């Protein structure tokens, strides 16, 4: 058959992930220009809404070293790919859990609807891709969110899990912290509650 | 806004390394025990940052002078340099590349490393830069040492450099690592052999590159790096 | 009624797939964590079913007839014809092989199969048949068109026809799949790949048969299928 | 040493088994003959049963589309092997867990007492066969009775497994299905109360 | 108009297959038995047609659309695509590529085909399309089937599409078939073989290509085609 | 030596060659355009012919499945290679022979002089190729003109032809069809008067 | 694919076949009983016939050591495979060309009409093998009658000849000799007029 060159293999991002990626986040001095966890300022169109979870490992144990990094469309559904710290609103973002941080936290909008290839409407969604210490190649998944419960019985890609208990993982869950709109959306890697995790 | 005009030759996840690799102690609690749910690619996944416009500032891709407290850092002057490329052969150009390490004794600038070795008040080991119009990336740094941690009881990671690489969507985006010809702790490596292919490891490992040097000043080494393959649609919906 | 008379040498389970295959991802959540707890034959397990009075139908064997609606199906005429033998070559005379298959097209008809491929509207997909005194067996069908299923993103089935085949026992009663020469899927199957054995996997790949063809008709394929050896009891309680 | 033929293969009966072993459920015509669940009719000797279950996976969900294969002694310990649609007792039966509920049934007699080759009683049992997607060589096992105690406790079959808690596993609950005499044995495939498997 | 600016390698016709090839048997009165005559290219040789203005149809390209009689064709779905290269490994652009085959069951839609193999009332059997400016054409269709034929007893041609390829000239038009991947007929088939050559024969095997795939969709296989070398005039008249 | 990447070998058009590339003699609808037998349209410049001719192979019996393609200048000696049925004259043409009679046919003009690439000028000629079932790599030819005599015997492609008596074989014959000019060209593939075939 | 044994690779049977095939033809002593010419003795039913030809190489040289075998239908058109020189009818016999009698011989009935495997009815017919001195594997015809005018039309072997003109090599020319009913049925091996020649 026809064999293309081998993509390069994936290694671990390592416990000093944050050294290279998220130098405010390992307590290091930062450059002029980061890529952080604020992909809406004030004056972008939409909800604003905070985001926050915390990443478990197979043992119910927090994961204290998480990078994330992020991918959303925008409140009108459409994906912004000129990343520049003076947009109002950037569609990529990063995060990270630490041992100081636990949990992280993002400061963006929430996404409008996006049709998939065949112009089926996909549920609101944040792609997320979760590396780490013990992660050989990063997991895809996507944080939904509960008060769309409608989209979310019709996604086309929520249908593609096979089991409703499993498609309940993507589901956050819609809170208010200190008087702002927030959802949790916390990660199991691995047993019990496991949180699905996509191929692409 | 971003469009969906491409799809993205799919993962080898034989060619990677799997997720459960138990010598690599940490991927046991770490990996997912359930399968990986196939989905097909939308706007979603075909699409991702482009950094053509973040703001480097002038000694981002050169760890000699990144870290300037006083001097040059201690260590073997390096140049780090290599071309990104699609499985169709395709360059990538104006893509992010950012990379990070050890100094030269195999010791982090990172609170939890607690390594005996000490940290050097001249390197930070960070760097990123974009690839130019041909799919051409270059650094300059110290070569890595190779860093002991607590995985069995005698384990040492070999020279190292981390990788990461945007490309054009976030299905192309990968975290690799680095390693240098002829380390004889390559084969010995339980993260390395959480690949399972040897022609796979074989993929990264930079190669000395004379050609590159600068004579009387800094040596070479080259690092090519192959991204999913990108193609246009053809014959959906239809 | 039946006795017990005989007994089958063991399976080889390293031979066989695995039930944990992850690659094939149903099997993750489908495959026993604890193992298989050994039992002397008994009549139990050395008895099973004959069907030498099961009634056939006349076209049973013959999918080009079984499932006529107006016209023959779609695609490429073939007898798929064997023997069945048990491990000391002994044939396995007046014995139940069962089949069944997609479409020329890679389409299924059964209700859960909605690829977009169409049905074939003479075609239904199901065979069954008795070996003769000879151990042979013999079935006409249109060869199978590839399957794509949701396992990795772009997983296809190579052509395949499933066989179920009673035997003298129910220690002895398989179900498997055929494959066909050549077909560069097989390689590539996850399904194929759970058997762990490259021996194995050949041994499930039927041979084109120019010397069984009916010319400007049908071509022929031939799939020999060999059960547990039976031997008789010996030195037993005593 | 020495090496006999070695045996075909086994492979996965696949999602579509019902095409070729269970017509009707495929959604399909039946032939005139078919190998089905109804081992018994009506004045067939011994006691008459319901006999239907579940079949669950490793995680705890319905496994839709078993087909399950029994072989037992009539009621009077002795195998039928002469397979007929018009035999009063066939000791060879086929069933299949519907695509909703997740339920098979079977419609047999309850079986007498075989000895095994050491000439010890066995307790009643139906031998099972369980074959699915994702299973890629099929699952034997037995079906034993709760109101069998006593035999239970002796069979030289269940004191094989070494443990009394996974003895347990084999024991269907006599139960009533529309006021008649039923047993229910629910197989889990892996994980809590995993089903005891066997090979011989 | 047309002008004489160039000249194309000499045929290798030990390479192609010669004319008397008499196990495919009807070379034999169809075979010249004088030697060809050579003459030196000129204006009439080095010219052809282009066929940019050509006015194709939305779905000459597209089997399973282009005999559209209320349904899909049945059989294996799959993408032939490839480029067409000159012998300096130069791309064709904006040239014709014609194909056409037999149904999934080997069945043609040719007046003079009677084999008891159904036609698909859905499909047609021919298509056409221009390569784009680097070289590159894409049809899609369905598999043919083996196709029996009036030569030896029992002569089958193995699954194969007829190309027609214009190229710069008259003298770089061909035709040629397409054959697939493993296909266990390719060694045996007395029109295969009438290329001499075994490295030549492999020149005409599709290779299974899946990174071309369209996934729960349809397979791909990947055809090159080579036409003679093109160069510029030298040293002529002088 | 040098050597390139091999050409594609060539293969038999095979007797359904008119499946691909002469629609309607398969029986089958045509498209749109299609590209065939008349190269003229009324109004072209030049004297308006008919070409006509039969296909023998070696044992005499005509070769009923012949497709030909056919390349010439115009009447000014002019090659026109851009392809359009919109055009006054295409330089490039199909016929076939009917499965009947055997008989092909191309509506056209008669081609102006042209010169080789030594500026000798070339006799009036179209170039010729032949396929069929049969026929492994396609036959080049070339069909002169019975009424071009003294441009006949000066051209330079014909005197590489070694002896007369094959020369004659290039010429075809003017008669009328229908009142109409025509020029009746019938090759030979085999034996008695074997039609000259060319290399280049 | 399936390889079986190879058959035995044919050879000639050599100049002096006769000497072991044909004893009376070769000059030499005979045995008790002898395969030959006589098919059919006077009590034979249907009509009897004498057939003769001769057999010319493809320079139109008479082969002076032609060995043939022959194979018919009785005069109701089956096959009498049970040999014996004591029955009024064999369906098999030998004949010879030899240098004291260039012209073979056969004395038999005009054989039935037999149907082909479809069930179509085929001409009527000898089915002849032919062995020589310079022929590596035999070649099998068919003599067909001339006065089967109809017959012969509608034979479905004679029509999967493609050339009309072939099929005439194979219709045997009614004659006179002696008074008796004779046909001719001359063979050309090679060239002008080539005799078809078959493989099944
Ligand atoms: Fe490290
Ligand atoms: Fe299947
Ligand atoms: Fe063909
Ligand atoms: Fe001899």
């Amino acid at each position: 058959p026809i064999e293309l060159l081998p993509e390069t293999p994936s290694q671990t991002a390592g416990p000093y992930v944050h050294i290279g990626l998220a130098l405010e986040a390992a307590g290091n001095p930062t450059r002029d220009q980061e890529i952080w966890n604020r992909l809406a300022k004030p004056d972008a169109p939409g909800e604003h809404i905070l985001l926050l979870g915390q990443v478990y490992d197979g043992n119910g144990h927090l994961v204290r070293d998480s990078f994330l990094e992020v991918w959303q469309a925008d409140a009108n559904g459409e994906y912004q790919d000129a990343y520049n710290l003076e947009n109002a609103f950037n569609s990529f973002g990063r995060t990270a859990t630490t041992f100081d941080a636990g949990e992280w936290t993002l400061h963006t909008v929430k996404p409008g609807v996006v049709n998939n290839a065949a112009g089926v409407p996909m549920a609101p969604h944040i792609n997320i891709s979760l590396f780490a210490r013990g992660i050989n190649i990063h997991l895809h998944t996507r944080l939904y969110f509960d008060d769309e419960a409608q989209a979310n019985a019709k996604c086309p890609v929520l249908n593609l899990i096979e089991q409703p208990q499993r498609r309940e993982t993507l589901i956050a869950k819609r809170c208010e912290v200190d008087g702002k709109t927030a959802y949790r959306f916390d990660i199991r890697i691995q047993g019990e509650g496991e949180t699905v995790f996509f191929d692409f | 806004p971003a469009q969906d005009n491409s799809r993205f030759v799919i993962r080898d996840r034989n060619w990677h390394p799997k997720a459960l690799t138990p010598d690599y102690k940490t991927s046991i609690a770490r990996s997912p025990r359930q399968a990986l749910v196939s989905i097909p690619q939308s706007i979603s996944e075909t699409t991702g940052p482009n950094f053509s416009h973040l703001g480097f500032g002038a000694h981002d891709h050169d760890l000699l002078l990144n870290f300037n407290n006083g001097g040059l850092p201690i260590g073997e002057r390096i140049i780090v340099a290599g071309r990104v490329v699609d499985q169709y052969g395709k360059p990538v150009p104006n893509t992010l590349v950012e990379m990070w390490q050890a100094n030269a004794g195999g010791r982090y600038r990172h609170k939890n490393d607690r390594y005996l070795a000490p940290l050097d008040p001249n390197f930070g080991g960070v760097g990123r830069c974009l690839t130019d119009s041909d799919g051409y990336y270059s650094f300059r740094t110290i070569k890595p040492g190779p860093a002991p941690w607590r995985n069995g009881p005698n384990d040492w990671r070999p020279a190292h450099i981390y990788f990461g690489i945007s490309g054009p969507s976030i299905a192309t985006k990968l975290i690799t690592q680095l390693y240098f010809e002829g380390d004889p702790l390559i084969p010995m490596c339980p993260i390395v052999k959480s690949i399972a292919n040897p022609e796979a490891v074989q993929q990264l490992i930079a190669k000395l590159d004379m050609n590159n040097a600068n004579p009387m000043d800094c040596l070479a080494y080259r690092f090519d790096i192959v991204l999913r393959g990108q193609r246009k649609t053809h014959f959906e919906n239809c």
